[PDB]
C-alpha cells in the first residue's frame, strides 16, 4: 500500500531540482482542475431537471389541490377567537 | 535632503517590477460558469510547502485530493515570495467537484502588523483596554492600500483615496491612533512654518479633489461591459467596450447573474425606477433635478 | 336583470346588437359599420379592428 | 525594523524640541461625541519628525525583489489633505 | 449583447434555456449548442436544426419560461423523430447513460429529503 | 407487467389510484395537429380539416 | 383606455414607438 | 406602403404576428379588436384568472 | 431667406477555456 499510495509516482517524477526549477507554473495550472477528467462540463443538474411523467404530474396536481384545499380549511380551523385576535395583534404590530 | 518625486499626487500606482509580478501570481482564472457548491477562504503561508490540516480537512470532507491543490501552491507560491508570507486562497467548488482557487495579498490587519512590528495580542481596542495602540500616520495606511485593489488587471480602481478610509477604519477598529484624525495637529515640519504649511495644505486639497473627481469621472465613463452590468451606470457605451465585452468570455456568466431577479443589477434598476416614481410624485415640477430635489428637502426637513 | 346590470352590460336596440341562439352578443354589421365610420382615425383603432369590420360586413 | 534611507529635512533637531513633540504626541482623544474622554496613547516612538512622514522603509514588501518601499513626500499622495479632515469617528 | 434597462423575462428564459441546453442530456451537448450575440438588436431566438435539416424556430413570447421552450423543442423533437421514422431514417435509441446517472443521484437526493 | 418481467419481480401494489371527485377531461387533437394548426379563418368561425369552433 | 393605462405598467419597452404614432396620426386626421 | 407597415407596427407585435399555439390562434390575436368588452368571449380558466405584479 | 441665413452582427459567443477544452 505504501508503494500503491495515491500520488506515490511523485517521487519518481522529479529525477532533479533543475527540471523542477525549469518548469515554470502558468495561471493555467489552477484552471486545469475545474474541468471534469472524464464526461462533460455542465452548468447546472437540480431537482427542476427532472423530468415527470403523466401519472407523477396527476400526482403532483392531486396534491397541489390537496394542499389548497387544506389551506381553505385551516383559514377556518384557525378562526377562533383568541387565535384571530392573536392574528390581528400581530399584524398591526407588523404593519406599524 | 534628497525627494523620490515632487509631483501633484503622482505616487499613486505601485512598481512596474512589482505590479508585474502582482499580475502574474494573483491572476483571475477563467471562471466556467457553473453551480457553485462551496466557498472558501484559507490563509497559507507561501514559505512553507506542506499539505494544511483545515484545507485537507475540507478535501476529505468533500472526497477531493489536497496533494494536488499543495503541490500547484508550492510550485506557484515558493519562488519570487518571502520567508514565512501569508496569502489569502479563495477556493471556489463546483457541483461537480472540481474546484478554482485565487490567491489573494494578505489582508490589512497583516499589513499592519508588519508595518507596526508588533506581535500578536499586542494590540486591543479602546472600549477594551482603555489606552491607545502605537501611533501610525495616514501614510503607510496610503502605502498599506496601494497594495489591495479589487482587481490587479486594474490596480487603479479602486480609488486610494477609497481605500484609505476602509484601511484607517479597520486601523481604528484594531485601535490604533492617528496623527491627522483623533489629534488636533499632524507631525511638525522642521524647515516650514504652521501658516505656510496651512496655506500648502488647502492648495494641495483643491488640486486633489480637482484630480479625484477628473479621475472618478474617467473611470466611471471607461469601464467594461462586464462593471457596466455589475455596478450602476449612466455613461453611453462605445463600440470598442462592445466589441472588448463579447471577446470576454464571462460575459455569459455576468449576463445570467444580471439577469437573475435577485441581481445587484435588478436592484440597482428598481431603485432608479423607485427614486424616479419618487421625483414624479414629491416634485415641484416636471423637470426637477434630483439634487434641487435634495436640496428642497433639506431646506424645508 | 340584476346580475346582468350588476356586471355592467347594456341592453341596445336590436339595429346594434344582441344575443344570439347562443347567447353570444352578436353585432349587427350595419353597427360595426357605423361604429367603424366613426372610430376610423382613434389612437386605439387597429388593422385587427378593420379586419373584424370586414368580417362583420 | 524601520531603516532610514534618506533625511526629510536638512536642520538635525534637538533634544528639546524632540521631548516636547513626544510629550505634545502623548496624550490624544478618543471618539468625537459628549462621551469624549482623554487617554494615553501608548508605544511612542523616540523620533516624532522622521517616523511616519518621509524618509523610511516601511516593511511591508511580499515578493523576494520587491525591496521595502520608500516614503515619498506629503503632497505626492491625493486626497490625503482632505482625508486628515474627512476620515473622523463622525 | 446587452442587458434590457426594464426585467427582460424573455431574455431570462433564454439564457436558461442556453444554460439547460448546455447542461443537456448528451455525450457532448457543447458540439451541437451554440451561442451568438446580435447588436442588430435582433430579438432573442432559438433555430433548432434537426438531421433531415429541418429548422423548428420556438417563438419566445413575453411571459415563457425556459421550461416552457424545453417543453416546445422536446415535443417538436418527438414530431420530428417520428418523422424521421416514417421516411425511414435510422435514428439512435434512448438508452442508460452517465447522465442519467447523475439524474439517479439527484433523484435519489430528492428521495432521501422527501 | 413489461417492467415487473424486465425486474424479475412481482410487484403487489394494490389501489394505484382513483379517477377524481370531478374528473374533467378536454379534448386531446392528433400529435401533429395540436400544435401545427394554422390559424385560418371563415366568416366568424375557426377552420381546421379536423375541427370547427367559434372565432370571437 | 383602461386596458393601455394597465398593460403599459408592464410593458416591454418603455419608449413610445407605436402610441406617439398612433397620437400623431389622431392629430393629424382628427381635427 | 413597405415603410409605413414598419413605421406603424409594433415590435411586440411583428412577433406575435406568425405565432399560433396549442388552442389556435392566440387570444390576443384574437380579442386585440375589442368592440365593447360585451363581445370578449372570455375564456380564462380559474387556473389562470391570477396574475403576478 | 432668414432661416438660410442662420443655416449657412452575428458573432460566436467565446466559451471559457475551463468549459472548452475538453
Amino acid at each position: 500500500l505504501h508503494a500503491l499510495r495515491p500520488h506515490g509516482n511523485w517521487d519518481y517524477l522529479p529525477l532533479h531540482n533543475n527540471q523542477e526549477q525549469q518548469e515554470t507554473a502558468s495561471l493555467e495550472l489552477q484552471g486545469m482542475k475545474a474541468s471534469v477528467d472524464i464526461g462533460p462540463n455542465r452548468f447546472d443538474l437540480n431537482e427542476k431537471d427532472l423530468s415527470l411523467d403523466e401519472e407523477e404530474q396527476v400526482e403532483k396536481a392531486r396534491l397541489d389541490n390537496e394542499l389548497m384545499r387544506w389551506r381553505r380549511l385551516q383559514r377556518a380551523q384557525g378562526s377562533d377567537y383568541d387565535h384571530w385576535m392573536e392574528a390581528e395583534t400581530r399584524r398591526i404590530q407588523e404593519m406599524a | 535632503p534628497k525627494t523620490v518625486c515632487v509631483e501633484p499626487g503622482s505616487n499613486r500606482l505601485p512598481e512596474a517590477l512589482v505590479v508585474e509580478k502582482a499580475r502574474d501570481i494573483f491572476g483571475r482564472p477563467e471562471f466556467p460558469g457553473k453551480r457553485v457548491l462551496h466557498n472558501w477562504r484559507f490563509f497559507i503561508k507561501a514559505g512553507k510547502a506542506a499539505t494544511g490540516p483545515p484545507v485537507g480537512q475540507e478535501f476529505s470532507k468533500l472526497g477531493l485530493k489536497a496533494m494536488d491543490f499543495a503541490k500547484v501552491f508550492n510550485d506557484r507560491t515558493k519562488p519570487h515570495f518571502k520567508e514565512d508570507v501569508e496569502l489569502i486562497v479563495r477556493i471556489q467548488v463546483y457541483f461537480d467537484k472540481s474546484y478554482l482557487f485565487t490567491i489573494e495579498p494578505p489582508p490589512t490587519a497583516w499589513f499592519i502588523l508588519r508595518a507596526l512590528r508588533k506581535k500578536r495580542r499586542e494590540t486591543g481596542p479602546v472600549p477594551l483596554r482603555g489606552h491607545y495602540c502605537a501611533l501610525m500616520t495616514l501614510e503607510m495606511a496610503y502605502e498599506i492600500a496601494k497594495m489591495k485593489p479589487l482587481c490587479w488587471g486594474r490596480p487603479e480602481y479602486p480609488l486610494l483615496e477609497t481605500r484609505v478610509r476602509r484601511v484607517v477604519g479597520q486601523a481604528r477598529r484594531m485601535g490604533v491612533c492617528f496623527i491627522g484624525v483623533d489629534t488636533p495637529y499632524s507631525s511638525p515640519v522642521k524647515d516650514m512654518t504652521e501658516q505656510q504649511y496651512t496655506e500648502e495644505c488647502e492648495r494641495y486639497r483643491r488640486i486633489h479633489m480637482e484630480q479625484y473627481t477628473t479621475l472618478r469621472q474617467r473611470e466611471l465613463e471607461e469601464a467594461p461591459l462586464i462593471e457596466r452590468l455589475h455596478r450602476p451606470n449612466m455613461s453611453p457605451l462605445t463600440d470598442e467596450q462592445i466589441e472588448e465585452g463579447l471577446r470576454d468570455p464571462c460575459l455569459l456568466d455576468t449576463l445570467w447573474r444580471a439577469s437573475h431577479p435577485l441581481s445587484p443589477y435588478h436592484r440597482d434598476l428598481r431603485e432608479r425606477e423607485l427614486a424616479r416614481r419618487y421625483l414624479n410624485a414629491r416634485g415641484w415640477v416636471k423637470d426637477m433635478t434630483p439634487e434641487e430635489m435634495r436640496i428642497v428637502f433639506m431646506n424645508y426637513r | 336583470e340584476r346580475q346582468f346590470h350588476l356586471l355592467g352590460y347594456v341592453k341596445w336596440p336590436k339595429e346594434i346588437g344582441f344575443y344570439n341562439a347562443g347567447d353570444n352578443f352578436e353585432l349587427t354589421p350595419q353597427a360595426a359599420y357605423r361604429i367603424y365610420k366613426q372610430n376610423c382615425d382613434e389612437t386605439f383603432w387597429t388593422r385587427l379592428h378593420n379586419e373584424k369590420t370586414i368580417i362583420h360586413l | 525594523d524601520y531603516k532610514q534611507v534618506y533625511l526629510p529635512y536638512d536642520a538635525a533637531p534637538t533634544e528639546r524640541e524632540l521631548e516636547r513633540e513626544r510629550r505634545r504626541f502623548k496624550q490624544a482623544y478618543h471618539g468625537r461625541m459628549e462621551h469624549r474622554k482623554l487617554v494615553e496613547v501608548k508605544e511612542v516612538p523616540l523620533n516624532v519628525y522622521t517616523y511616519g512622514k518621509e524618509g523610511m522603509s516601511l516593511p511591508i514588501a511580499i515578493f523576494k525583489d520587491q525591496k521595502d518601499p520608500v516614503i515619498g513626500p506629503e503632497w505626492t499622495y491625493p486626497g490625503i489633505y482632505e482625508n486628515k479632515i474627512a476620515a473622523q469617528h463622525w | 449583447p446587452l442587458l434590457f434597462g426594464y426585467g427582460h423575462t424573455i431574455q431570462k428564459a433564454v439564457l436558461d434555456f442556453y444554460r439547460r441546453a448546455i447542461s443537456a442530456r448528451s455525450p457532448f451537448p457543447k458540439d451541437k449548442v451554440f451561442l451568438f450575440y446580435a447588436i442588430d438588436h435582433i430579438t432573442p431566438r432559438i433555430e433548432v436544426t434537426w438531421l433531415d435539416g429541418t429548422s423548428y424556430v420556438p417563438p419566445v413570447l413575453e411571459g415563457a419560461s425556459s421550461q416552457d421552450l424545453i417543453q416546445m423543442v422536446m415535443e417538436e423533437a418527438w414530431l420530428a423523430a417520428d418523422r424521421m421514422a416514417a421516411e425511414g431514417r435510422v435514428l439512435n435509441p434512448l438508452a442508460i447513460d452517465d447522465y442519467k446517472w447523475d439524474q439517479l443521484v439527484v433523484f435519489k437526493k430528492v428521495r432521501d429529503k422527501e | 407487467g413489461a417492467f415487473a418481467k424486465l425486474a424479475r419481480s412481482n410487484f403487489g401494489d394494490p389501489l394505484p389510484s382513483s379517477f377524481a371527485q370531478e374528473p374533467y377531461f378536454e379534448e386531446e387533437i392528433e400529435a401533429h395537429r395540436k400544435h401545427h394548426r394554422p390559424d385560418v379563418y371563415i366568416y366568424k368561425y375557426n377552420v381546421s380539416p379536423t375541427h370547427f369552433s367559434l372565432r370571437e | 383606455d383602461e386596458i393601455q393605462r394597465r398593460v403599459a405598467d408592464r410593458t416591454c419597452v418603455q419608449e413610445q414607438s407605436t402610441r406617439e404614432v398612433q397620437e400623431r396620426w389622431k392629430r393629424h386626421v382628427v381635427p | 406602403q413597405r415603410q409605413i407597415a414598419e413605421y406603424t407596427t409594433d415590435p411586440p407585435e411583428r412577433i406575435m404576428a406568425g405565432v399560433t399555439g396549442e388552442k389556435g390562434p392566440l387570444r390576443a390575436r384574437v380579442s386585440g379588436a375589442r368592440l365593447g368588452l360585451q363581445r370578449t368571449p372570455a375564456r380564462i380558466p380559474w387556473t389562470m384568472q391570477g396574475l403576478h405584479r
